[PDB]
């Protein structure tokens, strides 16, 4: 998955939505430990930058996205989604990785 | 204990019938007089 | 129309016409059903499970 620098990329991960959901986005640089990005659907902890667009949780029958704007070479990180639905049981494993290949 | 020359006034019959559902069918029996059944045409 | 002096007694408990109202609503309910479909072939063996939740 590749776009030009300074741009926005679109990253999706996992099943279609069923009910009200809470999503969690984690990132991981290669060789290093994992790391948080987005803890609620559109909320991020302090000390973390903006320009990370998440999806609202109210929309039914959609797919969770993740939009990265003003990208750079440091943003080359393996990504991991973690969904929590109010209809499906608890996922004890993480979603599929979507590696970014920056320009 | 029927004498052979006299005939039965009662016949005893069994057959199939639908139950309350549509899939099950059951086997049931009853009595009838001779003036209500006729012969369709071994067995 | 309004009236003066004349005074009558009432009784809600042995009052009539409520009985024919309770008859008439039942009869209207029954008349509103015979042009609609029967559900005879629906009584059948059902294979059931829990919904996804
Ligand atoms: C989906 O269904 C599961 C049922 O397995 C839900 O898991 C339940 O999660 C709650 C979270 O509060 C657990 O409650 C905790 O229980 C301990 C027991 O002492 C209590 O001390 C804690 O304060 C807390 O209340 C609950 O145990 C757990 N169920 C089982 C069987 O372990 C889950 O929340 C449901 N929803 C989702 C979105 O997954
Ligand atoms: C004609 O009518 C006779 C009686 O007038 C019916 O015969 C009866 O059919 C039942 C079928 O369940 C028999 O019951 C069985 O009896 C044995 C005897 O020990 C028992 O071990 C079984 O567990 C069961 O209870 C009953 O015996 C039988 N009557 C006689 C006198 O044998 C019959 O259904 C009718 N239809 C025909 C013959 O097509
Ligand atoms: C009432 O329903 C029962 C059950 O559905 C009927 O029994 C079925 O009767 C037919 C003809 O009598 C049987 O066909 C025969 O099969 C045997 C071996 O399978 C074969 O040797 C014969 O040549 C003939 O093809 C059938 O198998 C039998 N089914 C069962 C489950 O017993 C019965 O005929 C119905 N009517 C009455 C009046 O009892
Ligand atoms: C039921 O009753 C009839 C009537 O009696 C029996 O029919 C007889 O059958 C035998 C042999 O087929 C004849 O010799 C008799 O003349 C018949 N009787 C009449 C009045 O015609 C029949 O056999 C009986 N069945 C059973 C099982 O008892």
């Amino acid at each position: 998955v590749s776009v030009a620098p300074g741009q926005t990329a679109r990253i999706t991960c996992g099943e279609e939505s069923l009910g009200s959901r809470s999503v969690i986005w984690y990132q991981q640089r290669p060789g290093q430990a994992p790391s948080l990005i987005i803890y609620n659907n559109n909320d991020r902890p302090s000390g973390i930058p903006d320009r990370f667009s998440g999806s609202p949780g109210s929309t039914f029958g959609t797919t969770a996205t993740l939009t990265i704007t003003s990208v750079e070479a440091g943003d080359e990180a393996d990504y991991y989604c973690h969904i929590w639905d109010s209809r499906r049981p608890t996922n004890w494993v993480f979603g599929e990785g979507t590696t970014l290949i920056v320009l | 204990n029927i004498t052979d020359d006299m005939r039965g006034e009662l016949k005893n019959c069994s057959f199939n019938m639908t139950t309350e559902l549509r899939d099950k069918k059951q086997k049931v029996y009853s009595l009838f007089y001779r003036l209500d059944v006729v012969q369709i045409n071994s067995n | 129309i309004h009236l003066e002096n004349v005074t009558e007694e009432f009784n809600m408990w042995k009052n009539n016409m409520v009985e024919q109202m309770h008859t008439d609503i039942i009869s209207l309910w029954d008349q509103s059903l015979k042009p609609c479909v029967k559900l005879t072939p629906l009584c059948v063996t059902l294979q059931c499970t829990n919904v996804t939740n």
